[PDB]
């Protein structure tokens, strides 16, 4: 179950990535 | 003759489809 | 000498509503009636 | 209010919502339901 | 950014505040293509990670690899997978080339200049500058022009197209005499849609497919070129609607014919399509089983020549409308099709009982029984079988995912085509927003009734 | 803290949360 | 399967096939964090 | 307050950060308890055919049904 | 009060309160309809959640038992309770609610309260009508749902054994008892369904063609290519061309409405209409009074037997979906029927 | 004034009492070809040997049949997708026996409805209306495309074809659940989601219309001026806009019709729906039976009776 688990690992930090660039570009006035 | 009353039905109905487009009451009305 | 005496009113379209309703019926139960 | 981005709050509560969805169609192939 | 206030669109519309942003319109579209890429390498690598050499492609549900298998990748004698380390080659390449387009498309989307017309004239353009709008279709038909020849160079050099019709078995072959006639080339195009003529699906020789794409290639780089020296001609302005949605709305048109041919395409066609890959079509299925219970029961003691069914018209074998020999049942609907396993004991009239009593093949027989089993017939949740099946056999014909999915995709891109038509030609008029509540047409038509 | 409005809320709310929990556990169920 | 040397890599190119479609996903929280301006 | 200022008011999440959990949690444990087979007299997977009846019950009497159920049920 | 001034009682008290501004109209209809809806579609959840027919149907109907969304299902009672309303504390049960589920009361208790349900809303309908002064046009419609339910849910079952033969709680409980009256009351032939299916398919083609001519014959009354934004609530103007409208259809369809009110009118008719006639089918079917055939082609394909036809074709499908469905169907029956009995076609 | 520039004219011409189009001018005469056939099919067509095993199935109202069994036979299997021109079969008589009257029928048909679509535009265009009428009117015309040519076309044969009749309806249906399930098709699901939805907006719109302008004004004017909206049961703002309210009465009603119109064309390439036969085992791996295993039971007996006797082998592939 490691491979499933480590699986589930990479879907988490993939699927963060994109709402941390918004997060953070909105944190700091960004132009979004 | 069944056929026959079947088929005066149908016809029927299609003349009375047929004044209902081009001997309508004039659409005054909006 | 009734007031309440009226009379009954049927225009163009609501005739044209009639006949087609009494047809299309009898189109749809004709086959049921002659079984 | 404040100190709370709704946009952000939606966003979180919408994927814990798809990933609940999955877990169910995850249960559909596996256990009980599945066939086998 | 932008907001509706400034542009009249809402949010479900946004995108169509980039029609005049002919820079941020350029991020957009790379943008697209990064993710277009991005799929076909993404998914090639998942199809690589989870083949298995024990069972068919078709079987293993990928659609991908089948492609690349197709033009002679990694397959063998019989279609047989030697190895997948060109596949994952493929998958690499399109993911790592995903990547630069992304960043030029993010690029374009924001660094990038809203507008190129101000600083870079040659990619500045305006919708209705025919002249420019001309030379950049030119580019891009260039552009196909080249990508067909470079399919006509893969199969008449570097290594060769796999011929599901080989002769001696079916194998990759190099194209050496590919179809240059124009009566030959150009002679699927006039053909009729319906059953027989199967218009362009009825293409079973590689040598045409190639040929074709000589002709196609050549036509389409010329094409670019007059495009590129010429502006469209009075009539031409006269009877089109010169503007960027009416553009997206001709190309929407198209494209969505284009989904339903290639439906069609992977739903009939063995040759393009490799049945050994793509698994067999819905005639080849019925034929298959046919054939399957006709070799059974000739071995079992049966004379499937004067084999009477229950109708009378022959239990295993009857006369086409036309008069060809056809295999019985309801299959006879499937007399036209035509197959590498089936076509060498056929002859000048329908089958050849003489090659049905004597010369069958076991391989003719393995590849119809595997066929049968292994029909396009299946479910929506995956489980494999005609219908009223249990849950025991996983499998759905690829042919029946890209047929079912490319009709679709069809469809709904004709209704774009005429919603961003019919709103294009609207806004030329200026009646797209809506009745001018002065100027209504109608009040100064005839009363009409 | 109870209105109408809040009784209609957790009317629903609390037996779905409740509902939802167990049916996750029954998909993790082996025959 | 993926070559020996990327076969430690499976869990990932399990996860990329379905990276497109959060794009769109992501298009929608962009717009939100913009209160759909 | 609107639902959107009760969505916003980071009491309301704190509130129910622990409510809501407990919710779920007590709805996982119900069905990995057993306690819902029970409750409902729903069949374990382990239960549905008995020694005695290995084909699926019905039920024939009206009036002496709670007793026919219990017997089809195995007790 | 009451043109006369009277002293205020209790019932002007409680009146006042449930007829009162709130986030949702109480009122006292509400005394019904929330209480009763709430339970209905409560007990549908937590039967779908967690309980099984294996004692009534044979089935496994249940989320616990492994099915899902659209297989679980609420399933009638056994048809041995035959019409028993099987309270909990009825003779069956006997105040046991396991065995109560177990027996299928839930079924019944769904059905009850979500009866009882669907009268409440066409209360509250007239309720907040009479407060608002406008004609319960809308209650006049919410008719055609419940006749629907009361012939499908409660005549039929009636007329029939038992709620065992009644529509269940489910997806595919549903499917069945739609495959069941073609096998069994040959319902598409019915003239009565066909009736109400002319009046569900007319009904979606004017409320599409509706929205389609007014959201496309609508005024230029705004700056911006989004024309939602280019309307006022308050607004007295028709936000689009009547005019306009009538000519485009009297010239593409040959006839077209010229009154908005008729228009309506006859948008709210169609659809209650053909409900009402497929109510009446259903009646007749529960009395097992169906127009399963023809007699004259019956007699004309038995003596001549080429003649053929759909219709003849339609009766033998009937006949299979009968004879490969009542062994599992109807358990009660106890039907064993040996393959070589079961009609099958060549091959196959 | 050029001739051809007169006629064009006239063509376009608006004070038409039925608009004429350039789309109108293939669409009257093939729709007026389709017509005259149907006619003459539906009433003297001889019987069509549909299943190609050479057991002609009897039609029109003269060969005995009636207004709910007559039907227009499908082209023949022999035929499948075969062009069938009239000058093609050697005998106008052939012709009929093969089932080439329905084939003609749907040609002059399918052109005549999509036709009929663009016509819609061009009035729209003419009248100086929106051009999204025809869109909605795109969601029936794709159901019949599917019913009278996708589907045949998937299946191999023209006799697949939903038969020009009401009882001929009927067994196109049943055999298609039979086996496509389509009950069990979400596409489907959604179809008959729009119908029920579209008829309970379309009573409720004109119930609400109807109760204000009891008495030009806004359909709603009326009960808005008094302000007692109905929030009590109507709390919303999503469709105070008229406009909002309209698009979703035609939305909800064309977008279901579509999904469901794609569903058949999907089942057309065999993707049937779901399928949860024996999808619920016991510990021992006994199978648990559920509703969707009695539907499936149904489904078994209309399969072994549909074309007694035109399958010679076991799996229908065809
Ligand atoms: C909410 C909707 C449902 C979401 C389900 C999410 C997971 C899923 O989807 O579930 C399916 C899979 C994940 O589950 C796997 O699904 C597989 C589906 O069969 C595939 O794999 C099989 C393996 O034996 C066979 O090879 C078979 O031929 C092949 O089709 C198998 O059943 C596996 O056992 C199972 O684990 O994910 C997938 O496919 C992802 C699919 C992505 C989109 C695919 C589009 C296909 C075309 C659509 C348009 C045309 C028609 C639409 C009609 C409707
Ligand atoms: C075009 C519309 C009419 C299609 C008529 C038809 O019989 O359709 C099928 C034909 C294909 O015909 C078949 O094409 C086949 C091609 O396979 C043949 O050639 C193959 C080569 O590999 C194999 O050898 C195979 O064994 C062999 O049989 C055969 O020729 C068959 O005899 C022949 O019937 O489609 C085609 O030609 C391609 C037509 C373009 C695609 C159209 C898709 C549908 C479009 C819109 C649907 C929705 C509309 C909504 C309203 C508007
Ligand atoms: C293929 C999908 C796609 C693409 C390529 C674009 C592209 C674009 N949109 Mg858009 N949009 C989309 C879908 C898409 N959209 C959808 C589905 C909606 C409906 C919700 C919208 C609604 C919308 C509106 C309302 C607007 C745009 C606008 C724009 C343009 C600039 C965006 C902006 O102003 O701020 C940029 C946004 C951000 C900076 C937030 C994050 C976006 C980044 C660039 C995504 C990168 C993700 C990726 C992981 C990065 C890779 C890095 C690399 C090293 C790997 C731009 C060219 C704006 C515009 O120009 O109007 C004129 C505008 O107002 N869009
Ligand atoms: C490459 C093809 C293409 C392109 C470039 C465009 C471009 C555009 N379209 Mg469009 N459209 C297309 C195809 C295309 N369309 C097709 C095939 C259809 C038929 C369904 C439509 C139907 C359509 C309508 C009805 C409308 C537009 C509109 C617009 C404009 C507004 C952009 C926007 O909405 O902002 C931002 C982007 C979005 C809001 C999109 C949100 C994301 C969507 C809704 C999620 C869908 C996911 C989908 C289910 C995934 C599966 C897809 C596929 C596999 C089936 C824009 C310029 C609008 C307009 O006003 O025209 C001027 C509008 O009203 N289009
Ligand atoms: C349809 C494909 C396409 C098109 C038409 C353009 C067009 C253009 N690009 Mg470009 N680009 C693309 C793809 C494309 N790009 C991709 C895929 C990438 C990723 C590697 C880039 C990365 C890129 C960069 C880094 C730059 C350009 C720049 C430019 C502009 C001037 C180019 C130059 O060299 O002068 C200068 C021009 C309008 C230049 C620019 O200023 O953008 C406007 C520039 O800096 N592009
Ligand atoms: C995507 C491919 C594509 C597209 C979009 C167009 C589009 C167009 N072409 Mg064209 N063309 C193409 C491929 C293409 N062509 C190829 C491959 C060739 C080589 C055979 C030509 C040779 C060609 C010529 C010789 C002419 C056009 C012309 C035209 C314009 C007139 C309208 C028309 O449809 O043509 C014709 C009208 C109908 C098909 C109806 C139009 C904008 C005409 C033009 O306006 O001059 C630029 C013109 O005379 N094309
Ligand atoms: C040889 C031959 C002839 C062979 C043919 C044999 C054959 C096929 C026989 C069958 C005959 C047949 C028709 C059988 C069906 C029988 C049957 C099922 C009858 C049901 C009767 C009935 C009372 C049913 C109950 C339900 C019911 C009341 C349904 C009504 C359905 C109905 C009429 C709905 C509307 C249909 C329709 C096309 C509407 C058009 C509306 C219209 C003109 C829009 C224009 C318009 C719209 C706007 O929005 C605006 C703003 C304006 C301004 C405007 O104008
Ligand atoms: C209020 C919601 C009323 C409907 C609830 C539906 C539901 O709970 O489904 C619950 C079902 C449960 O799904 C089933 O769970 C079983 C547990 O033993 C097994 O694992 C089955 O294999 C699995 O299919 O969800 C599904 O159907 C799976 C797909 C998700 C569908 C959610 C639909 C929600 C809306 C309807
Ligand atoms: C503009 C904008 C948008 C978006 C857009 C887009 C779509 C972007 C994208 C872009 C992109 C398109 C990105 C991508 C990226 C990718 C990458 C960067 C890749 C990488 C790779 C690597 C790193 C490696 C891998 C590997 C190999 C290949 C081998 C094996 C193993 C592995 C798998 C590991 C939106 C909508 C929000 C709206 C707003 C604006
Ligand atoms: C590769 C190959 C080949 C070849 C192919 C080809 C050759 C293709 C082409 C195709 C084509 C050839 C295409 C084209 C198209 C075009 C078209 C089809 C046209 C259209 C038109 C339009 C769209 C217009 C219209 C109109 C009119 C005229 C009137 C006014 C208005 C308008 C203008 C709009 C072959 C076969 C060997 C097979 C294999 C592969
Ligand atoms: C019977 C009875 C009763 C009552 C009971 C009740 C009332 C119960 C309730 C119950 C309940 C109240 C339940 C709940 C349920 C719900 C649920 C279970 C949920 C579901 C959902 C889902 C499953 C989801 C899915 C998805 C989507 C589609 C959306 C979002 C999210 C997701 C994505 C996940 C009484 C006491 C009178 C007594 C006598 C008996
Ligand atoms: O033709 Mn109408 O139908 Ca559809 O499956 Mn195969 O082929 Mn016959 O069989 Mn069952
Ligand atoms: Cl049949
Ligand atoms: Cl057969």
């Amino acid at each position: 179950n490691i491979e499933l688990a480590l699986t589930l690992v990479s879907l988490v930090l993939v699927v963060s990535a994109g709402p941390l660039v918004v997060v953070l570009l909105s944190a700091r006035g960004g132009n979004l | 003759m069944e056929a026959l009353v079947y088929t005066f039905l149908l016809v029927g109905t299609l003349g009375i489809i047929f004044f209902s487009i081009f001997f309508r009451d004039p659409p005054r009305m909006i | 000498p009734n007031p309440n005496k009226q009379v009954v009113e049927l225009n163009r379209t609501s005739l044209y509503w009639g006949l087609l309703l009494i047809f299309v019926l009898a189109v749809l139960f004709s086959s049921y009636i002659f079984n | 209010t404040g100190r709370i981005p709704l946009w952000l709050v939606g966003t979180v509560v919408g994927t814990l919502a798809i990933g609940l969805l999955a877990v169910f169609f995850y249960g559909s192939y596996v256990g009980l339901g599945s066939s086998l | 950014g932008r907001d509706q206030e400034t542009t009249g669109f809402a949010w479900w519309s946004g995108n169509a505040r980039l029609i005049n942003l002919s820079g941020k319109l350029l991020g957009a579209h790379v943008a697209h293509a990064g993710l277009i890429v991005f799929w076909a390498g993404a998914m090639n690598l998942f199809e690589v990670s989870h083949f298995v050499p024990e069972k068919p492609m078709y079987e293993q549900g990928l659609i991908l690899l089948p492609h690349i298998a197709t033009l002679g990748y990694g397959v063998g004698p019989g279609g047989e997978i030697i190895d997948t380390f060109p596949y994952f080659v493929s998958g690499v390449l399109h993911l790592i080339s995903s990547a630069v387009l992304g960043f030029g498309g993010v690029y374009h989307s924001l660094i990038g200049p809203e507008t190129l017309e101000e600083s870079y004239p040659f990619f500045g353009y305006v919708w209705k500058d025919k002249n420019k709008m001309t030379n950049i279709l030119g580019y891009h038909l260039i552009m196909l022009g080249l990508g067909a020849w470079l399919l006509v160079w893969k199969a008449m050099y570097f290594g060769g197209v796999y011929d599901t019709w080989a002769p001696g078995g079916g194998d990759v072959r190099v194209i050496t005499n590919p179809t240059t006639n124009a009566a030959v080339i150009f002679g699927y195009l006039v053909k009729s849609p319906f059953g027989g003529d199967g218009w362009i699906c009825s293409v079973d020789n590689m040598e045409d497919i190639i040929g074709g794409h000589i002709w196609i290639g050549t036509l389409e780089i010329l094409g670019g070129i007059w495009h590129i020296y010429t502006t469209p001609w009075p009539w031409a302005r006269r009877a089109f609607v010169w503007s960027g949605e009416a553009y997206l709305s001709y190309s929407l048109g198209a494209i969505g014919v284009m989904g339903f041919i290639a439906c069609c395409m992977s739903w009939f066609n063995n040759t393009a399509y490799p049945s050994e890959f793509y698994g067999p079509t819905g005639p080849e299925a019925s034929q298959s089983q046919a054939f399957t219970f006709l070799v059974r029961d000739q071995r079992l003691g049966a004379n499937v020549a004067s084999a009477q069914g229950p109708t009378g018209l022959g239990k295993y074998l009857m006369r086409s409308p036309t008069g060809e020999i056809i295999f019985g049942g309801e299959t006879m609907r499937f007399w036209d099709f035509r197959g590498p396993w089936l076509e060498p004991l056929r002859g000048p009239n329908g089958l050849d009982l003489n090659k049905l009593k004597n010369d069958i093949q076991p391989w003719q027989e393995r590849r119809a029984a595997e066929y049968m089993t292994h029909a396009p017939l299946g479910s929506l949740n995956s489980v494999g079988g005609v219908a009223t099946e249990i849950n025991a056999v996983n499998f759905v014909s690829p042919r029946s995912w890209l047929a079912c999915s490319h009709f679709c995709l069809g469809f709904f891109f004709f209704i774009g085509h005429l919603w961003h038509a019919g709103r294009a030609r609207a806004a030329a008029a200026g009646f797209e927003k809506g009745i001018d509540r002065f100027d209504e047409p109608v009040l100064s038509m005839r009363p009409l009734d | 803290i109870f209105t109408v409005r809040w009784l209609a809320i957790h009317g629903i709310a609390v037996p779905t949360i409740f509902f939802l929990g167990a049916i996750t556990a029954m998909q993790f169920i082996q025959r | 399967k993926l070559p020996e040397a990327y076969a430690p890599f499976a869990p990932i190119v399990d996860v990329l096939p379905v990276i497109p479609v959060f794009f769109i996903l992501l298009a929608f929280v962009w717009q939100a964090a913009v209160s759909f301006r | 307050r609107p639902f959107s200022d009760i969505l916003t008011s980071i009491r309301y999440w704190v509130i129910h950060s622990i409510t809501v959990p407990a919710l779920f949690i007590a709805g996982w444990l119900f069905v990995s308890t057993g306690l819902a087979y029970d409750v409902f007299g729903t069949p374990r997977p382990n239960e549905y055919f008995t020694e005695d009846r290995q084909e699926a019950p019905l039920i024939t009497d009206r009036f002496n049904a709670l007793e026919q159920v219990k017997k089809l049920s195995g007790n | 009060i009451g043109t006369y001034q009277e002293k205020r009682t209790w019932f002007d008290d409680a009146d006042d309160w449930l007829r009162q501004d709130r986030f949702v109209f109480v009122g006292w209809s509400g005394l019904l309809l929330f209480p009763c809806a709430y339970f209905a579609l409560g007990g549908w959840l937590t039967g779908t959640t967690f309980v099984t027919s294996w004692y009534t149907h044979g089935l496994a109907t249940s989320y616990l038992e492994g099915c899902n969304f659209l297989t679980a299902a609420v399933s009638t009672p056994a048809n041995s309770m035959a019409h028993s309303l099987l309270f909990v504390w009825g003779p069956e049960a006997q105040g046991d609610f396991t065995r109560w589920c177990q027996l299928g009361g839930l079924w019944a208790f769904v059905a009850l309260h979500g009866a009882f349900g669907l009268i409440g809303f066409m209360l509250r309908q007239f309720e907040i009508a009479r407060s608002v002064n406008l004609r319960p046009y809308n209650a006049i419609a919410f008719s055609a749902p419940i006749a629907v339910f009361v012939s499908v849910f409660l005549i039929y079952p009636l007329g029939q054994s038992g709620w065992f033969f009644a529509p269940s709680f489910g997806v595919a409980a549903i499917f069945r008892f739609i495959l069941f009256f073609q096998g069994f009351h040959n319902w598409t032939l019915n003239p009565f369904h066909m009736m109400g299916v002319a009046g569900v398919l007319g009904a979606a083609l004017l409320c599409a063609i509706h929205g389609a001519t007014v959201e496309n014959t609508l005024f230029e009354d705004g700056d911006g290519a989004n024309t939602f934004r280019a309307f006022n609530p308050t607004q007295a103007e028709e936000t689009y061309s009547m005019v306009t409208a009538n000519r485009f259809w009297s010239q593409i369809f040959g006839v077209a409405f010229s009154n908005k009110r008729w228009l309506h009118f006859f948008m709210l008719l169609v659809p209650v209409t053909g409900l009402w006639m497929s109510a009446i089918g259903v009646v007749g079917l529960a009395l097992n009074l169906r127009a399963y055939d023809f007699v004259s082609q019956e007699i004309r394909a038995a003596e001549d037997p080429e003649f053929e036809t759909f219709y003849t074709k339609n009766i033998l499908l009937n006949e299979g979906i009968r004879a490969w469905m009542a062994a599992q169907d109807q358990p009660h029956e106890r039907l064993v029927f040996p393959e070589e009995v079961l009609p099958r076609g060549n091959a196959l | 004034s050029s001739l051809w520039a007169r006629f064009c004219e006239w063509i376009t011409s608006t004070e038409n009492r039925l608009y004429i189009g350039w789309f109108g001018v293939i669409m009257i005469p093939c729709l007026l070809t389709a017509t005259s056939v149907f006619i003459i099919a539906f009433i003297a067509a001889p019987p069509v040997d549909i299943d190609g095993i050479r057991e002609p199935v009897s039609g029109s109202l003269l060969y005995g049949n009636n207004i709910i069994t007559g039907a227009v036979i499908p082209t023949s299997n022999a035929i499948g997708l075969h062009f069938y021109p009239i000058w093609e079969a050697a005998s106008l008589d052939e012709w009929l026996y093969n089932g080439g009257p329905y084939q003609l029928i749907v040609c002059h048909f399918l052109l005549g409805v999509y036709c009929y679509m663009g016509r819609e535009w061009e009035l729209s265009f003419r009248l100086g209306m929106r051009p999204w009428i025809a869109v909605a009117y795109s969601a029936p015309v794709a159901a019949a495309s599917a019913v009278f040519l996708v589907y045949p076309i998937g299946q191999g044969s023209f006799s697949d074809g939903m038969p020009l009749g009401i009882s001929g309806t009927f067994n196109f249906m049943i055999v298609f659940q039979a086996e496509h399930n389509i009950l069990m098709h979400p596409f489907h699901m959604l179809g008959v989601a729009g119908v029920f939805g579209g008829s309970l907006f379309s009573a409720m719109h004109g119930s609400l219309v109807t109760s204000s302008l009891i008495r030009e004004e806004e359909t709603y004017n009326i009960v808005a001026a008094h302000g007692y909206f109905g929030r009590l049961i109507f709390q919303y703002a999503s469709f105070n806009n008229s406009r909002s309210l309209h698009f979703f009465l035609a939305a909800w009603p064309v977008i279901g019709i579509w999904f469901t119109a794609l569903g058949l064309s999907t089942m057309a390439f065999n993707l049937n729906g779901f399928n949860f036969n024996q999808s619920v085992v016991d510990s021992q791996g006994r199978v648990l039976n559920t509703w969707a295993d009695i539907i499936n039971r149904a489904n078994l007996g209309m399969e072994v009776m549909h074309e007694r006797n035109a399958h010679n082998f076991p799996l229908d592939l065809a």
